C-alpha cells in the first residue's frame, strides 16, 4: 500500500469545477451537472508511495488534518476570482498555517471567454504565498500537473 | 422529526473521519525512521 | 420528505464504510509500529 | 493524547440486552434507564493501560445493522475483539447467542477474540440463564466469560479490559 497519506481540500465558488478537477484526478472522468465526500489517488514522489485523499465541498472538521489546498476560481467567471479573498480568509482562519495551498484557474479550455488575466491571478498568488497554474478539468490540462506539484511540495516539507 | 439527528451524525461521523486521517497522516510520518 | 431521509442514510452508510477502512489501516500501523519502536 | 494501539472491539447479540448501555458506561460513565434511540449505528472510545502501553479501544455497537445491510462488513471490519451479549432474565436472548455466533464467523476474522457476557445481573433474582450453563457453552465455544451489570457498573470495566488485555496480549506475542 501506500507509504504517506495527505488530506488535500479543495475550496471555491460553486460551478467552477471543483468536483471535476477531483473526478478527473483520482478516475479520469469529466462530467456535465450532496454532503461532504472525498476520493483517492495514490503516485510516486522520491520512491515513496504518496496516497492523497482528495475532499470537495462541520467546516471545521472540513479542515482538520488538511496539509494542502486547492484554492479553485473560474477563468470565465471574474465573480468566482473576487472571491478568492473570501475563501482564503475561511482557510487562514479554520486551517494550519503551514498548510500548503494553490490557486487553481479551472476551465483554462475556455480561453477564448477568459475574465482572468493570468498575470493579474499569479500577482494574487505570489504576493499572497501561493502556487498557482491553471486547469481545464474538461480537456485535462495540468491537473496531473497541480495534484502532482502540491502533493510534492507538502511531502518535501514533511521530509523534515 | 428524527432527521435532524441524522444530520448531527453525519457531522460527527466527518469529524471522526478527519481524526483519523490526521494519526494515519502521523503515524506514517513516524513509520518512516 | 422521505428522498431526504434516503439520502442521508445512503452518505451515513458511506462515511461508516470509510471509517471501518480507516481504522483497520490504523490498527495494522500501530502494531508494526511497535514491532520497532 | 495519543495511543500506542488501537483495538477494534463490537457489541453483538439481540436488541435490548444492554449493549447500547456497555458502550455508554465505558466510555463515559453514562447509562439510560429507557429505550435507546435507534438511528445510524455508531461507536465511542476509550483508552486504557495494558504493560505501560496506552490501548485505545474504539468499541461499536452493531444494533442498526440489518438495516443498514448492504455494510454489515464495516461493523465487523478490522474488529479483533466481540463481546457475545444476552440477558441472564430473557432466555431468548441467550437461545440466539448460537446464532450472532455464526454471524460472527462469516463476517469476521477467524481468529477475533470472543467473551460471552451475561448482562443484567443485577436483575439475578429473575435469573432466566444459569451462569454454570452459560460458563460451559462458552467453554465449548472457546469463548471467554463474564457476567455484568450496565446499570450497576458492576464488571463493565472488568470485562472490557479482560478481552483488550487478551488482545495486547496475542499481537505482542509476533
Ligand atoms: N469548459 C470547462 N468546463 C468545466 C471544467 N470543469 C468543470 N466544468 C463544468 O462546470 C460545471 C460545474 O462544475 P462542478 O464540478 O459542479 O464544480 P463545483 O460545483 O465547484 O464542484 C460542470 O457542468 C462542468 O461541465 C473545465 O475544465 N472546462
Ligand atoms: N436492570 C438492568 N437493566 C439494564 C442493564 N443494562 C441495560 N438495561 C436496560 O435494558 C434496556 C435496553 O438496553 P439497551 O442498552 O438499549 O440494549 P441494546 O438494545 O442491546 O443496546 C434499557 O432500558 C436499559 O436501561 C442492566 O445491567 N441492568
Amino acid at each position: 500500500s501506500y507509504d504517506y497519506l495527505f488530506k488535500v481540500v479543495l475550496i471555491g465558488d460553486s460551478g467552477v469545477g471543483k468536483s471535476n478537477l477531483l473526478s478527473r484526478f483520482t478516475r479520469n472522468e469529466f462530467n456535465l451537472e450532496i454532503g461532504v465526500e472525498f476520493a483517492t489517488r495514490s503516485i510516486q514522489v522520491d520512491g515513496k508511495t504518496i496516497k492523497a485523499q482528495i475532499w470537495d465541498t462541520i467546516t471545521s472538521a472540513y479542515y482538520r488534518g488538511a496539509v494542502g489546498a486547492l484554492l479553485v476560481y473560474d477563468i470565465a467567471k471574474h465573480l468566482t476570482y473576487e472571491n478568492v479573498e473570501r475563501w482564503l480568509k475561511e482557510l487562514r482562519d479554520h486551517a494550519d498555517s503551514n498548510i500548503v495551498i494553490m490557486l487553481v484557474g479551472n476551465k483554462s479550455d475556455l480561453r477564448h471567454l477568459r475574465a482572468v488575466p493570468t498575470d493579474e491571478a499569479r500577482a494574487f498568488a505570489e504576493k499572497n504565498n501561493l502556487s498557482f497554474i491553471e486547469t481545464s478539468a474538461l480537456d485535462s490540462t495540468n491537473v496531473e500537473e497541480a495534484f502532482k506539484n502540491i502533493l510534492t511540495e507538502i511531502y518535501r516539507i514533511v521530509s523534515q | 422529526y428524527h432527521l435532524k439527528e441524522l444530520r448531527e451524525q453525519l457531522a460527527k461521523q466527518t469529524v471522526a473521519i478527519a481524526e483519523l486521517t490526521e494519526e494515519l497522516q502521523s503515524k506514517c510520518i513516524q513509520l518512516n525512521k
